[PDB]
């Protein structure tokens, strides 16, 4: 099959920078490509077609070149709401092929997290587990850590994060981190704490509870 | 107006089949090719086939030759894709998408997509535990613990709060099973005088909870 080699696969730019996005055709399918836009959690929305015209209702910021094996699209000034990964399509002949995508990504000021911590509810404690979770909110850039500490005591091995992807309109992540103990052993310790490092903070926040 | 409606997620055994629908509104799916694409967690877009849902004509990606069946009914303005012997590597959100019928093949609407996961694994149901809100913004959530397969929705206040809402990845235990929080902030004045309840579906499992979540 006809194969789309996209790059860059991912961009970093703050927002009001322009970007031009290549994806290069195994051979020439003419005008024959197309571009989507793909936001978290929706399905792909159409942008251009036959290589250089806008879709209908798409903004004027958004453009598409090419003829031949070389194509572009390019985003004058890019919005918060552009996080997305944009790919190309060939229809020139079956099967249909996809660029491997690039994903857009908004460089915003750092800005620390605000942290919280939840205790298990009295409804989970019934059923013999305890989740112990704490929520890093509207921070930037991805990267932190979070250390649980139990009476003082460094955990590991039983807690799970996961981080959102990119909020559309203030370009920050949160991450939530799940602390998931046996009722019997949340039942013998007091202190309950979530360390966190970030880049945005002048020395580790630690948010805490004693239960009970 | 146009919308296509895809039928619901489902978890399937490896060897079954799994027909998914496609309903087309607010236009006739017959002036219309109708095409399939899959992604699978980790990998690129692929196009599995169309159809001329007029007079039936189809056209493979030789890929899904013998895994994939397309067809129409017509009468109900719905179109099918059945995926036959399914295995691990069928596990993927499909979606349909239509087409011109005699031009270009830019796909310019979208179902919402179906997700299907192929597994041994029994389905269960989640357990929803609230994030009371506690010691001028305040954060409260849902916890949706032990879940088999993905995906659930959760909603807010049956959609009218939808600003400081986080939803996150869910997290795969070692049990087998899924667990994800819902979180949102809101000003802490509001704690005494709104509502707050998460509205959680399971639609595997056939689970609908509904949690306050109270300071």
């Amino acid at each position: 099959s006809i194969v789309m080699t996209q790059t860059p696969k991912f961009l970093l730019v703050p927002a009001g920078d322009r970007v031009t996005i290549t994806c290069k055709a195994s051979q020439s399918v003419n005008n024959d490509v197309t571009w989507y836009q793909q936001k978290p959690g929706q399905s792909p929305k159409l942008l251009i077609y036959y290589a250089s015209n806008r879709y209908t209702g798409v903004p004027d910021r958004f453009t598409g070149s090419g003829y031949g094996t070389d194509f572009t699209f390019t985003i004058s000034t890019v919005q918060a709401e552009d996080l997305a990964v944009y790919f190309c399509q060939q229809d020139y002949s079956s099967p249909l092929t996809f660029g491997a995508g690039t994903k857009l990504e908004l460089k915003r000021t750092v800005a620390a997290p605000s942290v919280f911590i939840f205790p298990p509810s009295d409804e989970q404690l019934k059923s013999g587990t305890a989740s112990v979770v704490c929520l890093l909110n509207n921070f930037y850039p991805r990267e932190a850590k979070v250390q649980w500490k139990v009476d003082n005591a460094l955990q590991s091995g039983n807690s799970q994060e996961s981080v959102t992807e990119q909020d559309s309109k203030d370009s920050t992540y949160s991450l939530s981190s799940t602390l998931t103990l046996s009722k019997a052993d949340y039942e013998k310790h007091k202190v309950y704490a979530c360390e966190v490092t970030h880049q945005g903070l002048s020395s580790p926040v630690t948010k805490s509870f004693n239960r009970g | 107006e146009v919308q296509l409606q895809q039928s619901g997620p489902e978890l399937e055994k490896p060897g079954a089949s799994v027909k998914i629908s496609c309903k087309a509104s607010g236009y006739s799916i017959t002036d219309y090719n109708m095409n399939w694409v899959k992604l699978s967690n980790g990998k690129s877009l692929e196009w599995i086939g169309n159809i001329d849902p007029s007079h039936g004509g189809t056209t493979y990606n030789q890929k899904f030759k013998g895994k994939a069946t397309l067809t129409v009914d017509k009468s109900s303005s719905t179109a099918y894709m059945q995926l036959k012997s399914l295995t691990s590597e069928d596990s993927a959100v499909y979606h349909c998408a239509r087409s011109t019928l005699y031009g270009n093949s830019a796909m310019d609407c979208w179902g919402q997509g179906t997700s299907v996961t192929v597994s041994s694994a029994s389905t269960k149901g989640p357990s929803v535990f609230p994030l009371a809100p506690s010691s001028g913004t305040a954060a409260l959530g849902c916890l949706v613990k032990d879940y088999f397969p993905e995906p659930v929705t959760v909603s807010w206040n049956s959609g009218a709060l939808t600003s400081g809402v986080h939803t996150f990845p869910a997290v795969l235990q070692s049990s087998g099973l899924y667990s994800l929080s819902s979180v949102v902030t809101v000003p802490s004045s509001s704690l005494g005088t709104q509502t707050y309840i998460c509205n959680v579906n399971h639609k595997p499992s056939n689970t609908k909870v509904d949690k306050k979540v109270e300071p």
